[PDB]
């Protein structure tokens, strides 16, 4: 069994060299399968408080509504590592269709693109700084793998089969 | 579809 920082060091460095990579259970179980708190196996993605700060109603519903998000924000980091990145990548306006139905249903889901680089705020939408010519590829990759490692596990708690689950339940409220 | 323009902005093509 591979050690957490070992596999996690191995699969970001895959997604980093190829943005479209798929990746298996079996090369994300020694991330999910730690008996590390949650709070400590995220060192980007603030998991915790996307967890926590969106319990409303019952755990079927609102890890489906971060699941959705958490979908969508694994696109906007694979879109930032593409050899050729989407038109307007620079920036991602609060009236859009695609992150206002997904992205903003969520509480913390701003934060995230924070984390890939969109840090300077405007009323109509969040944007990469003025003067920053390319986003931090190595930061990207490693919120995207935390993103989808996220996902990953709240699809296997709605399916009861995460190797923590009986633990990873007494955060949901 | 996109992620990235206002939903006037992608009305307007
Ligand atoms: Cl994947």
């Amino acid at each position: 069994e591979r050690a957490f920082l070992v596999a996690r060091e191995e699969l970001a460095s895959a997604l980093r060299r190829d943005s479209g990579q798929a990746f298996s259970l079996e090369q994300l179980r020694p991330l999910l399968a730690s008996s590390l708190p949650l709070a400590a196996r995220y060192l980007q993605l603030d998991a915790a408080r996307l967890v926590r700060c969106n319990a409303h109603g019952e755990p079927r519903n609102y890890l489906n509504t971060l699941s959705t998000a958490l979908n969508i924000l694994e696109k906007y980091g694979r879109n930032l590592l593409s050899p050729q990145r989407p038109r307007y990548w620079r920036g991602v306006k609060f009236n859009n269709p695609v992150f206002r139905s997904t992205v903003d249903a969520v509480q913390g889901g701003r934060d995230v693109l924070r984390l890939y680089g969109y840090t300077e705020e405007q009323p109509d939408g969040l944007s990469f700084p003025e003067g920053q010519e390319e986003p931090d590829e190595h930061q990207v990759a490693t919120v995207t793998l935390e993103v989808l490692l996220l996902r990953t596990e709240l699809s296997l708690l709605l399916q009861n089969t995460h190797p923590r689950q009986q633990a990873l339940e007494q955060l949901l409220e | 579809e996109d992620m990235y323009r206002a939903a006037d902005e992608i009305e307007k093509e």
